[PDB]
RNA sequence: GCAGUCAAGCGUUCAUAGCGACAUUGCUUUUUGAUUCUUCGAUGUCGGCUCUUCCUAUCAUACCGAAGCAGAAUUCGGUAAGCGUUGGAUUGUUCACCCACUAAUAGGGAACGUGAGCUGGGUUUAGACCGUCGUGAGACAGGUUAGUUUUACCCUACUGAU
RNA sequence: AGAACUGGCGAUGCGGGAUGAACCGAACGUAGAGUUAAGGUGCCGGAAUACACGCUCAUCAGACACCACAAAAGGUGUUAG
């Protein structure tokens, strides 16, 4: 109904510096630097002090206000990404055919290889996005760990691994074979 | 593997189905996301295996 | 050829369209075979299905034992009068057209074949090769 | 002819996997009627053959969702007309009915596409036969047999050529 | 297809509805000036890309009587009650 004013608060810890100009957000922390372009929302940022940043929408409708809270979450994820990081844990689920997963190098592209999924002869490869590191945890059976500063890069990279192992022409209720995200958390 | 079977069932079995366009939906959804059926609220749970 | 064939066959010039009558080279009691269809044939307007050496056809016995007549049965062509080219560059042909009565799996109804048998047919159908005396 | 809404019930339990009574809202012009506006100083009339293109209410092929989807097979639905959709016996047939191959043998439109493109078996001139009807001449959307298919050199369109 | 009252077309141009026998405006000797009707003023096109308060975003939006079509039933789309 064209609300006069809507505000959201963004906190920053001691070790994180945030520079915003012309809707360009650069977050620098102990773990690195993240950047984001937000020239599609029409909001205004202001600085209250060294530990608080406000974002506001003036004379906005229901749909415009709904995107204001999205900005706060996106900026907050950048802040905690450069401080705590993100960790996604995935498990291998199979009934008969073991799933073999290894990191391979192909023309300097840092791929990950999936072999013998449901006995398939086809070789499955998923590119590893920049800034994402992949480790195979010990003392845990069939677990792969993805880490990075960007939550979107880590989450989407893990999503690619789930989609590449979809069963076709079978009852997926019975054939529950694949790799699935089992835990979302932080590096620290 | 009861622990791993539950994890896989969360993505393959714990879903809702639209009664008009058969779209696969979150279990707690109230309306279908598809524009083809006009975001209808007529939904049913996904049938369990046997 | 249908089911029961061992391997594939290089293309051979067709010389036996539907309606052709070929000799029966086995000892099942039939004297000729009247081809009504060709297994694995394609579709084209006005084009007659045609068979060559080694093809499996559907045939009816016109002359022979009474119990073999008035019915449809599969058959395999073993000789061809139409000339065809082999991949070694040789054009060759037989004196007559001949076939043998078989089942859908390719097993022969009879147990003996008179006259020569083409090499392509023998390799495709193991049962024909067993009952054949001279290949080519 | 095709498609919705409602849900008493069918479905071992279980309205809506797949179906669905009693009612009710539409769409289509590939059926047949209703009408009589155009044409009787004439728009060549059934079917087939040949050839091009269009529609999607999709038979097959590509990728998917759903199931009372273990596998195999099948069923319901979505995006999709890009690409295919046949060979024969009987009948003038459209239609129909069988045999067979096939990934499949989906449904339609274009003056019920297409006769100065063909063909002329049917219908629908004059000859002739039969049955029933009529005193009779003759009648029969009943059966049967024989019966002339004309013209492009003009304009445009199209295909090639200066 | 067939009646009732009135107004029209037929017998009638002119401005408007892109286009149209019947609708809207208005009925006609030859000319000049001024003002209007119905309908219009982004460009085609003469005339404000005027003013004011709201509503709507459609991967088939909508756009002006006669008139060149759309319904039952639905949507935590958005708005008001
Ligand atoms: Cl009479
Ligand atoms: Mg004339
Ligand atoms: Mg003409
Ligand atoms: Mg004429
Ligand atoms: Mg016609
Ligand atoms: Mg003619
Ligand atoms: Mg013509
Ligand atoms: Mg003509
Ligand atoms: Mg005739
Ligand atoms: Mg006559
Ligand atoms: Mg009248
Ligand atoms: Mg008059
Ligand atoms: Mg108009
Ligand atoms: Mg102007
Ligand atoms: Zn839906």
């Amino acid at each position: 109904m064209k609300y006069i004013q809507t505000e959201q608060q963004i906190e920053v810890p001691e070790g994180v510096t945030v520079s915003i100009k012309s809707r360009i957000v650069k977050v620098v922390g102990p773990r690195g630097t993240l950047t984001k372009n937000l020239k599609h929302i029409d909001v205004t940022f202001t600085k209250v002090n060294n530990q608080l940043i406000k974002v506001a929408v003036h004379n906005g409708g229901r749909k415009h206000v709904a995107a204001l809270r999205t900005v706060k979450s996106l900026v907050d994820n950048m802040i905690t990404g450069v401080t705590k990081g993100y960790k996604y844990k995935m498990r291998y689920v199979y009934a008969h055919f073991p799933i073999n997963v290894n990191i391979v190098e192909k023309d300097g592209a840092k791929f990950i290889e999936v072999r013998n999924f449901l006995g398939d002869k086809k070789i499955r490869n998923v590119p590893v996005r920049d800034g994402v590191t992949i480790e195979f945890s010990t003392n845990v059976k069939d677990e792969i760990v993805l880490s990075g500063n960007s939550v979107e890069d880590v989450s989407q990279n893990a999503a690619d691994l789930q989609q590449i192992c979809r069963v076709r022409n079978k009852d997926i209720r019975k054939f529950l074979d694949g790799i699935y995200v089992s835990h979302k958390g932080f590096i620290t | 593997e009861p622990s791993l079977k539950a994890l896989a069932s969360k993505y393959n079995c714990d879903k809702s189905v639209c009664r008009k366009c058969y779209a696969r939906l979150p279990p707690r959804a109230t309306n279908c996301r598809k524009r083809k059926c006009g975001h209808t609220n007529q939904l049913r749970p996904k049938k369990k295996l046997k | 050829s249908g089911n029961g064939a061992q391997g594939t066959k290089f293309r051979i010039s067709l010389g036996l369209p539907v309606g052709a009558i070929m000799n029966c080279a086995d000892n099942s009691g039939a004297r000729n075979l009247y081809i009504i269809a060709v297994k694995g044939s394609g579709s084209r307007l006005n084009r007659l299905p045609a068979a060559s050496l080694g093809d499996m056809v559907m045939a009816t016995v016109k002359k022979g034992k009474p119990e073999l007549r008035k019915k449809v049965m599969p058959a395999i062509v073993v000789r061809q009068a139409k000339s065809w080219r082999r991949r070694d560059g040789v054009f060759l042909y037989f004196e007559d057209n001949a076939g043998v009565i078989a089942n859908p799996k390719g097993e022969m109804k009879g147990s003996a074949i008179t006259g020569p048998v083409g090499k392509e047919c023998a390799d495709l159908w193991p049962r024909v090769a067993s009952n054949s005396g001279v290949v080519v």
